[PDB]
């Protein structure tokens, strides 16, 4: 049972961080497609213009 | 949680207010409430938690009521 | 006997004020009609099987 | 200059927070009209943390005030400090949230959520440097509830790094004021495990018990638990405030307390809490300050510490002092009371020192402990949700809000994992 | 902003809403002309260009004496005269012509002045209808308006305080018949139902007022009492403020049950006022004793499923908790095992004020416990016997059948009891 | 904090409980209205937010007049109406009627009273239960009452103040029939019951206060006074202080054996007192007198088991010593030989109130001597053989028998009586 729940803890506090990761992960992606549009259409604009 | 609980819970609760015939429940509420008005008739006054248990005992209306029993439950664990 | 549950009995005035418990009240309505058919389907008469030897 | 974005949320935390604002322009010199009044120059040094100067000299509080009935803030602007907030802060609805985590979160939160928003991102965006937020608000109630997991997670969401810190007034063990308390508990508790980084745990009948004991009140009204929950909420910010020997700031605080981030539900307490009577009768020194900070019923909240074990522990002291006095004192007790303190960690003390006490105190102490022994009431209230809910009863109305029954069951699950971190890291050994 | 429109159907409705409005006037400090020499009245009375403070209410009634009273009463420059509905012929306590044949026009009208009223309002609560169920009026034209108002109104909390027949004394004689038809009906429409009994309230006014004589006015007083202090927190602020959409949500554990017991305290005299202390735990107590109740339902034979208690006055929240503490660790008081809470407490800083020529006396403190128990399965017991008994005969079914009902609809409806007895039975039960 | 339930059971109980609330509203200065123009009244009132106090008492009779008396009289406004319970019929001086058949509706009523005013008592020192052993309703619904009071409340101290027959002189027939069926009611029921003898009683005023007529109002006005001196240190802090608790640990010697002899003193009128020095040892020689007892039965006949003094007024623990160390040297007073002690001394600094209008004089000291002694025994003997004598007869036996009697339970009471008789012999004896 000590050696149980010693890997219990060590294998939830890690799901734990990963879960972080993943969040993090998240909001980064959000944070940059909110940019990507800006590109597209300035890519748009230098097309009409050539 | 349904199945083990919920789904549990309601099928022994069923299968006992369905095994419960209606004129039943008709008569014991009927032998309840008659044995109340009599005491509101014959007595005074009627008060809570001063009955003499021996004319009128309202708590074997408790008593008489379905019980079930419990299981295991999967959420708590 | 076959009551509607009682955690599951919407009545008309809640089924006005609440629409997503008028449709859960709709959707057990069908689950309750469903569950006769099945047992009205008379199970029996399998497939027919091939033994080889 | 480390500001600090204050909500409040329901009745109970709008009362809360406008008792708060009360002390803290009482503490900084701030008349009910805005003006300083203080003569201190260390008050107006850092206004700013808490308030915004206006057109004139008035002083604006960075408060943000929410509600769905507007009753509540109605009778908070007829209050004593109602005017210095600013009237675009004030948010409400029409129709109250009847008690209901469901409507305060999904159907009539939703509308006025985005109100809130664009009134704390203008706050937010005006601070130069943000701390972060603080919301108060009461675990058990629909509005205050269910719009305070809302705007928490819309704040997590939009500013990730910014310090979150919540004093959620959790129901009452002993008598509960609500039939669905633990519903919105439940509810309530899974949204601040995830987004919440630093949160308090405060119960009315652990305060009543602290009054009667401690205090020796004859008929504490809510002001007087609204009081003594401010004295504490302004306790543990007085470093960012004030000048310190040792001065340590939200996020030290988190970080010293925090052993993983899940735990980070606190129970609080503020001393010296001396009755009238014994007024002359006590002697404040920092021993006396330590044993009362130490003792369970000084707990602000229900669960008693000496059943689980005490993981992290933060004493921030306001006054001159001997950091050795501090120091000494606080080793001493963890020496002595070595089996309620966790084995793993060597030392469970966070001692920070403030070189301003509060007004009328020669000195004061706030006390933040995270202790296992909260799993018990995170089990209680799990054995109200659980009675209820293995019948449904109640339950019509969250499932007519347009929130699935499922997540009734994600909840819990989430609250008695915590339940299970708490016991497993009180009876954890080291090596 | 907080509007509640009440409705009065029948003679007792009527009846009741005149003590009920003589109430709210002199608790706002309206005069019966209709002025007052803040905006508290709004929830109850919208103010005119004149000032003049009308109230929020309608007056339906088949007959037309009992609205002619009103009409010549010291009530008749306060109320609108159009509010005031007036029939031709009575429903002569037959539930088949109240919803039916007679009701249908005079529906419709109150339909059309409810929809003016509604327009008034820029929010709306709920709807207050007060009638008796075991008449024609009372229970068809009772019925038939909340169908209606169910249909087109939707999502209003439509509270119905209903006067149900006494067990054993009582004054009609198909009042069995139409209370059964009425409880069908509203068992599906009504959101929260409160049952009364004018025997239970006698025997209060007996023992507590201690009249030996007690009268309509008089039920009617305690009546309009409970319910003002009912929506005492819409009106006014207080610790724990209470709300109409909330009733549901502390104390409706099923939709099906959403019949309450009212009990209130104290029932004091003047002479005997300031006599006892009257402290927050004795009048709770008191609130939970028997005889207070206003229904003839013993408590201890069921077990409760919730309580709301509306407290006015001079309570704080210690004495309330004390005091509801001290109620549960009571071994008599048995609650259900899946409610372990089953309390909503709300207290109000505004006392109880007092009607002059009244009986009650100026109590500080005051408590109206509302209680969702299975208890009050047994008076329904009461009533299905007392239906069924007369329905193998077929007694009195031929005036019913004669405007448009049939053998089905009695049937129904007391099977639908039936099953709402078994309801009562399985929720009560584990 | 101290508050004590007085209960008058009978019409003895109710005049001597007159005489005992007159002289505690004139002791702690209470008009007789219900307020008084710290906090010592606590024992017998609780005082109300209007300032009006209402005694901690109950008087219950099955006849009207004896209540109706209290219901006319001056204290009207200071009693609870309800606590003031008046029945129907007459118990007759019939045990069965006051005990089996009529005495039931109003126990039950008395047992929620006393419930009611428990409930309002923070601490409770004990019950002050005041009836007539002889009667029918003193000895009967005392009986219940004081049966039931052991069932529910459980160890609390019941002090029953009986009066017991006189040996010779009497006013009624069957009192030695309901006296024997009284006596063995209450001797597993109450903790200290104390025996008064109105022969004694109008021997003491006939000689001390010279009453060639004395009456029930002087009999009643003695009692209170002995009542008063008992409660005394309740009320008024003292050297020495006396709790009721204490009384049954340091007077009874045997669960058996709780049968007090009471002795006041000084018993003299205004024209012979300042006549006499009146000191502690004269005082305590006077009531240790055998004409001093309130009972017939001389104390030279039994030895003493113990005897609890308490003095009221300028009283010294040294002369109060010296007082009791010449009695144990007196051979005239015998104490048995397993007590050495057996003495329960107690002092209090607030003399003794004097009631206008009595016959008793202003004594600034007192003495009230309750003493426990086998003496007793000699009343149980007489009572033993009058109720035997009518008994091989069967006189009025069939009386009893009409309210649901059987000679079993007469002959239970007699074999109880002689076990009595044969427990103090057999204590008495070395
Ligand atoms: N508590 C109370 N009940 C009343 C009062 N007035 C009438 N009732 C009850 O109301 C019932 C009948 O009411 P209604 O149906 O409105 O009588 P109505 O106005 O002539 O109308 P119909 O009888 O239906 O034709 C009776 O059984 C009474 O018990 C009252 O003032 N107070
Ligand atoms: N000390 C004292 N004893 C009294 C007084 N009045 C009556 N008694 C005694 O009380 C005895 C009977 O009392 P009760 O039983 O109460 O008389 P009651 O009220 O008519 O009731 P019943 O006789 O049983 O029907 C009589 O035998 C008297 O000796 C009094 O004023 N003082
Ligand atoms: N300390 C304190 N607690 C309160 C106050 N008012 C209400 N509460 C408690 O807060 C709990 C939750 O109520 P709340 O969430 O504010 O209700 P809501 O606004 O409708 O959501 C209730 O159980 C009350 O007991 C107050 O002024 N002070």
């Amino acid at each position: 049972r000590k050696e149980r729940d010693f890997h219990r803890m060590h294998h939830k506090r890690v799901a734990q961080e990963k879960n972080k990761l993943l969040t993090d992960l998240r909001r980064l992606k959000e944070h940059y497609a909110k940019y990507e549009p800006t590109i597209l259409e300035l890519k748009k604009k230098y097309e009409t213009l050539m | 949680w349904s199945t083990q609980v919920f789904d549990t819970i309601q099928g022994r609760l069923q299968a006992a207010v369905d095994a419960r015939d209606p004129a039943a429940i008709e008569s014991r509420l009927k032998t309840q409430y008659d044995q109340y008005l009599h005491t509101t008739n014959t007595k005074v006054a009627v008060f809570r938690d001063v009955i003499i248990e021996q004319d009128y005992n309202p708590l074997a209306a408790a008593d008489a009521a379905i019980r079930v029993p419990t299981g295991d439950i999967r959420d708590p664990l | 006997r076959s009551r509607l549950p009682v955690h599951q009995y919407m009545t008309t005035a809640v089924r006005t004020r609440i629409e997503p418990l008028n449709a859960a009240f709709t959707a057990t309505m069908e689950a309750r009609t469903r569950r006769l058919a099945d047992a009205t389907r008379p199970p029996s008469w399998p497939e027919p099987q091939s033994i080889s030897v | 200059m480390r500001e600090i974005v204050h909500i409040q949320g329901g009745q109970c935390g709008n009362q809360i927070g406008a008792k708060f604002w009360e002390v803290v322009s009482d503490e900084h010199g701030i008349d009910p009209t805005g003006t300083y009044h203080g003569d201190s120059d260390l008050q107006l040094e850092r206004i700013n943390v808490y308030f915004n100067e206006a057109t004139g000299g008035r002083y604006v509080p960075r408060a943000i005030l929410m509600d769905l009935e507007p009753g509540t803030m109605d009778s908070v602007r007829s209050g004593p400090y109602g005017q210095i907030f600013r009237p675009d802060n004030f948010v409400f609805g029409q129709t109250g949230a009847g008690n209901n985590w469901a409507k305060g979160h999904y159907t009539e939160g939703a509308e006025l959520i985005d109100s809130v928003l664009d009134v704390v991102r203008k706050e937010a965006e005006s601070c130069d440097c943000l701390q972060g937020f603080q919301v108060c608000h009461s675990l058990g109630g629909g509005t205050g509830s269910g719009m305070g997991t809302l705007l928490i997670s819309k704040i997590r969401e939009e500013y990730p790094d910014r310090m979150m810190l919540t004093f959620s007034v959790v129901p009452s063990p002993k008598v509960s004021d609500t039939v669905v308390e633990p519903y919105n508990a439940t509810l309530s508790v899974h949204q601040l495990v995830e987004n919440a980084d630093e949160c308090m745990v405060l119960d009315n009948e652990a305060l009543y018990d602290i009054c009667f004991r401690t205090l020796k009140l004859t008929t504490p009204t809510f002001g007087d638990l609204n009081h003594l929950i401010s004295a504490v909420m302004s306790g543990i910010t007085c470093c960012l405030r004030f000048p310190g020997q040792l001065n340590a700031d939200l996020r030290k605080l988190a970080v010293n307390l925090i052993p993983f981030p899940r735990l980070h539900f606190f129970m609080v307490g503020f001393t010296p809490l001396t009755s009238r009577g014994s007024q002359q009768y006590r002697a404040l020194t920092v021993p006396e300050l330590t044993q009362q900070m130490w003792d369970a019923k000084n707990m602000m909240c229900a669960a008693d510490p000496r059943h689980g074990r005490y993981l992290t522990a933060s004493a921030l002291f306001r006054g001159r002092m001997s950091t050795k006095e501090v120091d000494e004192q606080m080793l001493n007790v963890q020496n002595k009371n070595s089996s309620y303190f966790v084995e793993w960690i060597p030392n469970n003390v966070k001692s920070s020192v403030c070189d301003i006490p509060p007004k009328g105190l020669k000195m004061s102490a706030t006390f933040i402990g995270n202790s296992t022994a909260i799993q018990e009431m995170f089990k209680r209230v799990s054995e109200q949700f659980t009675a209820m809910f293995r019948r449904k009863a109640f339950l019509h109305w969250y499932t007519g809000e347009g929130m699935d029954e499922m997540e009734f069951t994600e909840a819990e699950s989430n609250m008695n994992d915590l339940v299970s971190e708490y016991q497993q890291y009180q009876d954890a050994s080291a090596e | 902003m907080r509007e509640v429109i009440s409705i009065h159907i029948g003679q007792a409705g009527i009846q009741v809403g005149n003590a009920c409005w003589e109430l709210y006037c002199l608790e706002h400090g309206i005069q019966p002309d209709g002025q007052m020499p803040d905006d508290a009245f709004n929830t109850f009375f919208s103010e005119t260009g004149a000032g003049k403070h009308v109230p929020r209410c309608i007056f339906l009634d088949l007959e037309p004496t009992v609205v002619d009273e009103v009409r010549t009463g010291t009530y008749r420059q306060l109320f609108h005269p159009e509010q005031l509905i007036s029939g031709k012929e009575d429903a002569a306590n037959n539930f088949a012509r109240g919803h039916y044949t007679i009701g249908k026009e005079i529906v419709d009208l109150a339909l059309d002045r409810i929809r003016k009223l509604a327009d008034n309002c820029t929010g709306l609560q709920g709807f207050l209808v007060f009638n008796a169920v075991g008449g024609g009026t009372g229970s068809g034209l009772g019925s038939l308006l909340l169908e209606r108002l169910s249909v087109d109104y939707g999502k209003k909390s439509k509270l119905g305080f209903t006067v149900y027949p006494s067990p054993q004394v009582s004054t009609a004689v198909v009042e069995p018949y139409n209370s059964v038809l009425s409880t069908h009906s509203l068992l599906e429409h009504t959101d929260v139902a409160v049952m009364l009994d004018n025997e239970a309230i006698y025997d209060i006014c007996r023992r507590s007022l201690d009249i030996e004589r007690p009268t309509y006015t008089n039920l009617n007083r305690l009546i309009a009492q409970v319910i003002s202090s009912l929506t005492a927190s819409l009106r006014f602020d207080g610790a724990l403020n209470v709300d109409i959409t909330e009733f549901q949500t502390n104390l409706v554990p099923y939709p099906r049950i959403h019949f309450m017991l009212s009990s209130y305290a104290p029932i004091i005299s003047a002479e005997k006022a300031y006599h006892e202390q009257l402290s927050v735990a004795e009048i709770t107590n008191a609130a939970f004793e028997p005889a207070s109740m206003m229904v003839k339902c013993d408590p201890r034979h069921g077990k409760y499923m919730a309580c709301c208690l509306m407290y006015r006055g001079d309570v704080v929240p210690k004495d309330v908790n004390a005091s509801v503490a001290t109620i549960k660790t009571k071994r008599t008081i048995q609650f259900v095992d899946w409610c372990p809470t089953g309390f909503k407490c709300g207290i109000n800083y505004q006392p109880p004020t007092v009607v002059p020529g009244g009986d009650l006396a100026k109590v500080q403190r005051a408590v109206c416990m509302i209680s969702n128990s299975t208890a009050i399965g047994e008076i329904f017991s009461r009533l299905d016997h007392k239906f069924d008994l007369m329905y193998a005969k077929r007694a009195f079914v031929h005036w019913y059948v004669g405007e448009g009902m049939e053998e089905g609809e009695f049937s129904e409806a007391r099977e639908d009891l039936a099953a709402l007895e078994k309801d009562f039975e399985e929720v009560g039960a584990e």
